RNA sequence: GUGAAGCCAGAGGAAACUCUGGUGGAGGCUCGCAGCGGUUCUGACGUGCAAAUCGAUCGUCAAAUCUGAGCAUGGGGGCGAA
RNA sequence: ACUCGUGCCCCGUGUGGCGAAAGGGAAGCCGGUUAAUAUUCCGGCACCUGGAUGUGGGUUUUGCGCGGCAACGCAACUGAA
RNA sequence: UUUUUACUUAUUCAAUGAAGCGGGGCUGGACUUGCGUCCAACUUCUGGAGUUAAGG
């Protein structure tokens, strides 16, 4: 079934706060209670435990994340220029 | 390289494998294991027991650069694998290089 | 008239920072002799959740160079960082995420999180999540370094000071609403006791310089100049300008 | 406090780290210590080997 | 009550040998839906 | 010419002690023991409970000196 | 009482995602008892039981809910969802 | 370490008090008993903490237990900083 | 006379358990031709251990 047309998870709000603050809470409380498949261990068993902290519930590493997601695109592209700008220095 | 995925879908096809850490643990201290694939997300005190393994028993080791998930995939299961040993390259030629 | 409630504010009493819950400050390690010449390695051991704090902290367990003892520091955490990681802390540590280097041995267009003013300070700058220091440029002679801060200055600090290789972590926390009074009273109730707040236009002209009237209105100019006297500074303070910002503004 | 009136064969297990540590833990310990010396010795005979060999 | 009674059936027959590990697994799965009513409805799709 | 310190801290140099030797006692008469037996039991008491216990129980019931254990 | 995500099964279709039985047990949601409060009778009383109470009727009732003890802020000061 | 207190030798980064009869926290149960107290008295049956030295047991005599593949077990079964 | 920038000991700030500051010289090197100068001091595969010094 599908109980919902277009609210989904937001639903607990009722009618309450306006229908564009509910979306915009629905957009991070979506990302923020999905689960996620582990870096180290592969399982998809990361959660969300803290604003910012993701545990692994099967290998149990806790990692540094974003706030409702496991990471963020700033970081990744942050990643991404580390290892460049870092590869030039070295070789 | 590339073409470890359709070498490890002809060994698997023909001759015959083990998947998993204690199976590759005993191939490997039974002498029969003729290869070892290790993937990337390995943790590193079990990739590096398997390496010590594998210089114990004179066995060529491959550090799959695919994830767990993506070696079961590789190998044609459905579930993750972290190591797997190779106990008969049939018409495959694995072992070559 | 009365003292405000801005004035009341300095007083402490009801409006000191709330502590139980907080277990240590975010600080670097004291700088030291293996920090100065080479590196040091340590242990991330947990990322745990301050109270009144959005990003959450690492704790980092180092061994001392000069006993047998073990000592546990806690780091703002950088996004990326994660439970049994090996970080290092010296002039010569690898420039990768977590690790903490002098920017004297970083590279320009890198960012940074917890960049010590001064070195040996143990982080100031960038400390807040989602937010980094920018390494903008290098002058080797004068021995400085030019950086880029959160709100877009640019600052000189000398090229000892200290920053942690990559990004606050806690992302985007700003990115949803709060869409509740018991958020905000959440939010608010382990940092201090400033919420909820009451206008100055509807108070009484003993309360606030705002004050009273038959309407709420402020009947005087809001921008406030920057001498008043401490009772007189409730607006804007010392504004350059008001309205709504309808472009680029030439200041940053 | 009710630790302090029952004998020590009942408050430990008899294994290096005893109590305080699974069993597991202990494996782990033993395996990578026995790797990292390993490693450490080949590291600094190749070192040995192929940085002073002039 | 009525998931108990279906699995406690389930695991049953599975031990006695009537029905195989994959019959089991698709019975168990169909019990978990709504298709069985009670217990007789359930040895009867069995038996069918 | 200067000695070796292993520890970057200074600590104050342990020096002699000595017991107090006075010249003249502060007191001339130590007191006699306050609290004697004699003080400490005032008199049996004899009402009709503290009399049930003599014979129920083979205890004395006293009043005494409040403060003495 | 209502029944949000997540989950099971079955129907369609080509796709993609539609639908239908269930499961589940979210919400500064809701009816309502105690507690907390105090809308109306502009009721009782109004030299009172009472220097603010009594009765009926009402608001809220799982969280900006109610409350004890310890502690802090002291008069042009404090504290104030004002 | 001496007949005798006072001769030395090591460690050191710290170096106060008050503040809870609802927080933390060593250990007591039943039966009976008075006009009035009782988890407090009486009877029976226990527990904890501290201090002392015994009997048995265990271990060893160039030394500090044994068993189980293992998870661990057994009445102990040396252990400063 | 007025301005600018130099010194550090007055004064001010910061860190630490007030450990390695400043000059050198022994070694390791890599760069250069009237054999002359610069750099450095041994830890980066692994959620182990590191103390009450071995030796000459
Ligand atoms: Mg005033
Ligand atoms: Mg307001
Ligand atoms: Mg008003
Ligand atoms: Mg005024
Ligand atoms: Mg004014
Ligand atoms: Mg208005
Ligand atoms: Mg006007
Ligand atoms: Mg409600
Ligand atoms: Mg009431
Ligand atoms: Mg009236
Ligand atoms: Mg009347
Ligand atoms: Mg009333
Ligand atoms: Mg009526
Ligand atoms: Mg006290
Ligand atoms: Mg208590
Ligand atoms: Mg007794
Ligand atoms: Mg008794
Ligand atoms: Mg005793
Ligand atoms: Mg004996
Ligand atoms: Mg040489």
């Amino acid at each position: 079934s599908k109980r919902t047309k277009k609210v989904g998870i937001s639903g607990k709000y009722g009618t309450r706060y306006g229908a564009s603050l509910r979306k915009l809470v629905k957009k991070q409380e979506v990302t923020q209670h999905a689960r996620y498949t582990c870096t180290f261990c592969g399982k998809n068993s990361v959660r969300r435990t803290a604003v910012g902290i993701w545990s692994c519930k099967s290998c149990k590493k806790t990692m540094a994340g974003g706030a409702y997601t496991v990471s963020t695109p700033a970081a990744a592209a942050m990643r991404s220029t580390l290892r460049r700008l870092r590869e030039i220095t070295e070789a | 390289a590339q073409s470890i995925g359709a070498k490890l879908a002809l060994v698997i096809k023909s001759g015959k494998v083990v998947l998993g850490y204690r199976s590759t643990l005993k191939a490997l201290r039974s002498g029969k294991a003729k290869l070892i694939l290790i993937a990337a997300n390995t943790p590193p005190l079990r990739k590096s027991e398997l390496e010590y393994y594998s210089m114990m028993s004179k066995t060529p080791v491959h550090h799959y650069s695919g994830t767990n998930i993506e070696l079961g995939t590789a190998c044609g299961k459905l579930f993750r694998c972290s190591t797997m040993a190779i106990l008969d390259a049939g018409d495959s030629d694995i072992l070559a290089d | 008239g009365r003292v405000i409630r801005n004035q009341r504010k300095g007083r402490g009493s009801v409006f000191t920072a709330h502590t139980r819950l907080r277990k240590a400050p975010a600080k670097f390690r004291p700088l030291d002799y293996a920090e100065r010449h080479g590196y040091i390695r340590g242990i991330v051991k947990e990322i745990i959740h301050d109270p009144g704090r959005g990003a959450p902290l690492a704790r980092v367990v180092f061994r001392s160079p000069y006993k047998y003892k073990q000592i546990t520091e806690t780091f703002i955490a950088n996004e990326g960082m994660y439970t049994g990681q090996f970080i290092y802390a010296g002039k010569n540590a690898a420039l990768t995420v977590g690790n903490i280097l002098p920017l004297s041995s970083v590279p320009e267009g890198t960012v940074v999180s917890n960049v010590e003013e001064k070195p040996g300070d143990r982080g100031a700058l960038g400390r807040t999540s989602g937010n980094y220091v920018t390494v903008v440029g290098h002058n080797p002679d004068e021995g400085k370094t030019r950086i880029k801060l959160p709100s877009g200055a640019k600052k000189v600090v000398p090229s000892s000071s200290r920053g942690m290789i990559g990004i606050v972590a806690g992302g985007g926390r700003t990115d949803k609403p709060l869409l509740k009074a018991s958020r905000a009273k959440h939010k608010f109730a382990v940092k201090r006791n400033r919420w909820p707040k009451t206008r100055g236009v509807a108070m009484n002209p003993v309360d606030h310089p705002h004050g009273g009237g038959n309407h709420q209105h402020i009947g005087k100019a809001s921008t406030i100049s920057r001498y008043a006297a401490q009772g007189q500074k409730a607006g804007l303070i010392a504004a350059r300008r008001t309205g709504l910002l309808r472009g680029t503004q030439k200041t940053k | 406090r009710e630790y302090a009136t029952i004998s020590k064969p009942k408050k430990t297990v008899q294994r290096a780290y005893g109590g305080s540590r699974c069993g597991n833990c202990v494996r782990d310990r033993i395996i990578r210590a026995f790797l990292i010396e390993e490693q450490k010795i080949v590291k600094k005979v190749l070192k040995e080997q192929s940085q002073a060999e002039k | 009550r009525r998931q108990r009674v279906l699995r406690r059936l389930l695991v049953k027959y599975r031990a006695s040998g009537k029905i195989d590990k994959h019959l089991y697994h698709e019975l168990y799965h169909l019990a978990k839906g709504n298709t069985f009513k009670h217990k007789r409805a359930l040895v009867e799709h069995i038996h069918r | 010419k200067t000695k070796v310190r292993k520890s970057t801290t200074f600590h104050r140099p342990k020096t002699l002690v000595l017991s107090r030797a006075p010249k003249y006692p502060r007191k001339s008469i130590p007191h006699e023991p306050r609290l004697d037996e004699h003080k400490i039991i005032i008199h049996p008491l004899n009402t009709e409970g503290a009399l049930k216990k003599i014979e129920e129980q083979n205890t004395l019931v006293f009043i005494v000196d409040v403060k003495a254990n």
